[PDB]
RNA sequence: AUUUUAAAAUUAUUUGAAUUUUUCUUCUUAUAAUUUAAGUUGUUUCUAUACAGUACUUUCUUAACCCACUCGUCUUGAAAC
RNA sequence: UUACCGAUACCAAGCCAUAAAAAGAAGAAAAAAUUUUUUUUUAGAAUCUUUUUAUGAGUAGAAAAUCGUGGGGU
RNA sequence: UUUUUGUUUGCUAAUGUAAAAGAGAAAUUAUAUAUGUACCGGUACAUAAAUAAUCCUAUCAC
């Protein structure tokens, strides 16, 4: 139910917002690839 | 990343064709992730544009380019066809095509 | 095809050559229309040579104009350059194949005092 | 003669009229002779006169036969024409001779045109079966040889276009 | 001027005859009878705030915001030049795809509207077409290679129009930028170039 | 059929309905690579299968066997004349399609660091009724004579001790991400991250 | 060089009616305009500030997709073994 | 049960011919320039011109319109 | 191997691609169930179950 919804929310999302999960994204790599190098 | 897509990427195929009858009038196109009618209801007035390299320079380049309008979807798999400025090369057969969002 | 270029349409650029012409050396390209039985042409066989026919003539309109939009005259000399006068836009002057040099220079001044095009100015040139 | 020369001072020619070798034996021999020194070729001849390498027979290869020499020229089928041979040297040297009358050196000379068109028949005949004259005809020839001494647009927009392009490359 | 048949209401632009046709058997005479040409009336999206994107120009895929619907159909767009790097540019409704973003919606930007409105207003369709005289000049220069291209930029620069376009660009940008910088988010947005990849099937998009 | 170059796990498959599938995306434009053609079923009984197959073979050419049907028996091979069989081969268009075909039987190279892809539509799990007789292509072509399935078979459990090695790598470098995501969610911006939350990430 | 008119329709007016009370309500008295009449015109590029270029035209050349059986002939019937 | 593909058949539009039908023994239009020049035309050939509509398979055969070759008078 | 410019007498500078626009994606196996994990094929516990309807990877120039 929970993929479902997130499919949808996706289907219906606007081309900004699109551009706002992309950038959260990318600060999420940004800290994870800190964090692994970190680890290393 | 070094240049933008922009548009849908397409298989230019056969013509339009019966069963040894060949109409080099329409191309027949299929449009990436589209395999229904209703999806290819939607590309039906973008512009399609097949572009190809050669050896010989032209205007001045290697790559020259045709051009056509998508003129209606064809039957039940998504695929549409496509009619073009000048009809395509059968050597184009099984070549990449470039679907653009503009119209 | 059809060959548009400007209002002038044109239903077959391809030249009807006779059927087999390109088989036996014997056989022209001329266009001759086949007889008797079997002949596949006649019969109009899908992959033949196609047979000349009424449908293919142009428009009554532009028939005889050439690219340029005029009806092509030949002239042999001065005199018959002059029922062009009043035509200029309309009929493109082509001097006679068998025009000797200094004639056909003179033709050419006298079509470019007309306004005149010539459409073969340069022979000989 | 056939050829397109422009400058005929770096070039010396020969002619044989109508020779008494058949046309397809010469033709060969005029082939493995081609795009070559004069020397050279002359060299050669004179090996396949004393049967020591073999001209090979390619385009008129029906019957002949399957020499060892033939392993030379990345064929099976060759032959030692030795008339025509003699024929071909003969004018071979004529064109030498005529080199050095004018001023050009043997060794930088290249065969450039070895032509052999195939003249008129010489009638003779021969008598068959149940009574039957037939034509036992000859194939003459005729040999043209040259040796020869062997050392946009702008448009504004277009260039907007390009100019776009360099940068994008960039 | 408009005409109201079958209840659509069409919208009337005065049009000029130029194309001059030959007559049947006399004198030639002007191909257009009719006078006025209905008016484009643009789509139910493109609106005056909306951010949108470029598909075919050199700013190919460039996230730049609308301006004005000038008249002629074809509208004005920016993209802060100082933010985007999009000129003052004219384009046709088709070339742009625009979002259902809104920058007028968001509640820092929404204050400064009636100024941007005035902004477009102010800008016009002649400003942009190139009069004969400059292209002339900048053929001219046809006649070494990065020397004619700076020549032909120089060339850009001096044309009045072009000038005045470029102040307003400028004005455009002073009034809008520091909002736009303040919302870090939406400012990125606007920088990047959107892109099709392989998950974005187009059809089902709702952009 | 819009990648580079499809490999395609030939397990558990519909051997006509898979050629068939592969035919179709040659004839467009895909390079396919057929691998692990061992254990491609054919829906006919083994004994009917291996009857059908003998037929076949019997079928050669009266004046010169050098030439006519040549009765090719790996099982990678069948596959391939299959797909051949479902083309315009005698053109070039066809030729060209046909070529652009690779098959293998087990996994050679390049193609077990390859992603595998399954054909649904012709899988034998979802074309069958459990109570119809299925036949594996190996072992109908070691009835018809070709020896190397045995080596092929222990060569494919060699592979698998690999593969599993791998995986086991993968699955804990997936852990690790996972665990890293988890520490750096609570580390980026709250309305960023309340965005991901929403889009499912 | 008068059926690219006349009317229809529409727009802004003006007089009288109607029951379908209605910013497309209809007829009608009169006037201008327009196009939904009365078969496509407009805007901006480009070719191009070119004389022929690699662009454009066209002849030839192979490709390629599809098709295509030796013509004449006598014959109910010929690609005909 | 839908959906689709699919003819030289059908429909819509053009053009070609054929057949028939309407009909026919005087006149300035526009553009570009800068009120006057320049640019185009300014039609009337009865088996001809303009327009309209329908139609177009074809061996044996018939007819018509053309096309070409050797010579003749003009 | 790296760099540069090019491939705009029969020759003696030299071009071609049936396919680049992110051509991204290595468990295995069953289909009336599989996969791990831990002990001894068996047992117990997890885990997938519209599985690519996903995940990864993009634009942060200077
Ligand atoms: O088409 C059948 C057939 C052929 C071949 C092949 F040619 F590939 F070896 N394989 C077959 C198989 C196969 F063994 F699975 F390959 C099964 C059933 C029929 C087959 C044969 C062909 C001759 C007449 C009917 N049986
Ligand atoms: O029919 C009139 C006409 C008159 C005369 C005339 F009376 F002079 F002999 N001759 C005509 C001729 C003519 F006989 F050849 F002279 C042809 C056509 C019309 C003619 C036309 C009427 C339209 C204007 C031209 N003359
Ligand atoms: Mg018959
Ligand atoms: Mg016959
Ligand atoms: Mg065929
Ligand atoms: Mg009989
Ligand atoms: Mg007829």
């Amino acid at each position: 139910g929970k993929k479902m919804i997130i499919k949808k929310k996706r289907d219906e999302a606007t081309d900004f917002e699109r551009f706002q999960v992309y950038f959260a994204k990318r600060e999420l790599k940004k800290k994870m690839t800190t964090i692994k190098n970190k680890k290393n | 990343l070094q240049a933008v897509r922009l548009y849908e990427k397409g298989v230019i195929l056969g013509y339009k064709r019966s069963q040894r009858n060949q109409d080099p009038n329409f191309t027949l196109i299929s449009i990436k992730n589209v395999n229904t009618k209703k999806h290819a209801q939607f590309y039906v007035g973008k512009r399609v544009a097949y572009v190809y390299r050669t050896t010989k320079h032209h205007d001045g380049v290697k790559i020259k380019c045709i051009w056509g309008k998508v003129c209606r979807t064809h039957g039940n798999s998504g695929v549409i066809r496509a009619k073009f400025k000048t009809h395509i090369p059968p050597k184009a057969f099984g070549d990449r095509v470039r679907i653009l969002m503009y119209p | 095809a059809v060959k548009k270029v400007g209002k002038i349409i044109k239903k077959r650029t391809k030249k009807f050559t006779r059927f087999q012409s390109n088989r036996f050396m014997r056989v022209k390209p001329a266009w001759r229309k086949p007889r008797g039985i079997d002949c596949r042409v006649r019969r109009r066989y899908k992959g033949t040579n196609l047979m000349p026919s009424i449908g293919y003539g142009s428009n009554k309109k532009t028939k005889f104009l050439l690219p340029n939009n005029k009806y092509k005259y030949v002239v042999k000399n001065v005199k018959e350059m002059e029922p062009l006068i009043m035509n200029h836009t309309k009929y493109c002057v082509q001097i006679a194949h068998n025009v000797s040099s200094k004639k056909r220079k003179q033709i050419i001044e006298r079509a470019k005092q007309m306004n005149v095009s010539v459409i073969n100015a340069k022979a000989r040139l | 003669y056939a050829k397109k020369i422009r400058n005929l001072g770096k070039c010396a020619k020969g002619a044989g009229v109508d020779l008494r070798v058949h046309f397809k034996n010469t033709y060969e021999a005029a082939r493995a002779i081609r795009r070559m020194k004069l020397l050279e070729a002359k060299k050669y001849l004179n090996d396949v006169i004393e049967k020591k390498r073999c001209v090979p027979f390619r385009k008129y290869n029906g019957g002949v036969g399957r020499t060892n020499q033939a392993k030379e020229f990345n064929h099976t089928q060759g032959r030692w024409p030795a008339k025509s041979c003699k024929f071909l040297l003969n004018i071979l040297d004529n064109v030498q001779a005529n080199a050095e009358s004018r001023n050009l050196d043997v060794s930088k000379l290249r065969l450039i045109h070895v032509m052999v068109n195939k003249a008129r028949p010489g009638r003779r005949r021969t008598y068959k079966a149940h009574g039957r004259i037939n034509p036992f005809m000859s194939s003459p020839c005729h040999i043209q040889i040259i040796a020869r001494e062997i050392n946009i647009s702008n448009q504004n927009r277009l260039k907007n276009k390009s100019v776009k392009k360099q940068q994008t490359v960039q | 001027k408009h005409y109201n048949v079958k209840g659509k209401k069409k919208v009337l632009v005065p049009v000029n005859a130029k194309k001059t046709i030959n007559k049947k058997y006399f004198g030639r005479k002007v191909a257009s009878k009719k006078k006025y040409v209905v008016q484009r009336k643009l789509r139910k999206s493109i609106e005056v705030g909306k951010v949108a994107i470029i598909l075919t120009g050199k700013h190919m895929g460039k996230r730049c915001i609308i301006t004005k619907i000038l008249n002629s159909g074809l509208l004005a767009v920016v993209g802060p030049y100082e933010i985007n790097g999009v000129p003052l540019k004219r384009v046709d409704s088709r070339y742009l795809v625009v979002t259902s973003t809104n920058i007028f919606n968001f509640e820092n930007i929404a204050k400064l509207k009636d100024d941007f409105l005035n902004y477009a207003q102010d800008i016009d369709d002649d400003s942009f077409i190139k009069t004969l005289e400059i292209k002339k000049k900048q053929k001219k220069l046809l006649k070494f290679m990065n020397n004619v291209i700076d020549k032909i930029k120089e060339i850009r620069k001096e044309d009045p129009k072009v000038q005045k376009l470029e102040g307003i660009q400028k004005d455009i940008g002073s009034l809008l930028k520091p909002e736009i910088l303040k919302n870090k988010v939406f400012a990125h947005y606007l920088k990047s170039k959107f892109t099709l990849r392989n998950d974005m099937v187009l059809h089902k998009m709702k952009f | 059929m819009y990648k580079k170059e499809y490999v395609i796990d030939c397990k558990g498959h519909l051997l006509g309905r898979l050629a068939s599938l592969i035919a179709k995306e040659l004839l467009n434009g895909q390079r396919i690579v057929a691998v692990r053609c061992e254990d491609i079923n054919i829906s006919g009984s083994l004994y009917r299968n291996k009857l059908k197959y003998q037929e076949f073979l019997r079928l050669r050419t009266n004046t010169n066997p050098k030439k006519g049907p040549l009765h090719l028996r790996e099982p990678s091979k069948i596959l391939w004349r299959c797909v051949r069989g479902m083309l315009p081969h005698k053109t070039y268009k066809g030729q060209l399609a046909l070529k652009k075909l690779k098959v293998c039987v087990g996994m050679p190279y390049p193609y077990d660091k390859k992603k595998k892809y399954v054909l649904p539509s012709a899988l034998r799990a979802f074309r069958l009724k459990k109570h119809r007789r299925y036949c594996r292509l190996g072992t109908l072509s070691s009835r018809v004579g070709w020896n190397y399935d045995t080596l092929v078979k222990k060569n494919e459990v060699l592979r698998k001790q690999v593969s599993k090695a791998y995986y086991k790598k993968k699955v804990n470098n997936l852990n690790e991400k996972k665990e890293i995501k988890t520490e750096a969610l609570n580390l980026i911006n709250p309305e960023q991250r309340q965005v991901l939350e929403n889009f499912g990430y």
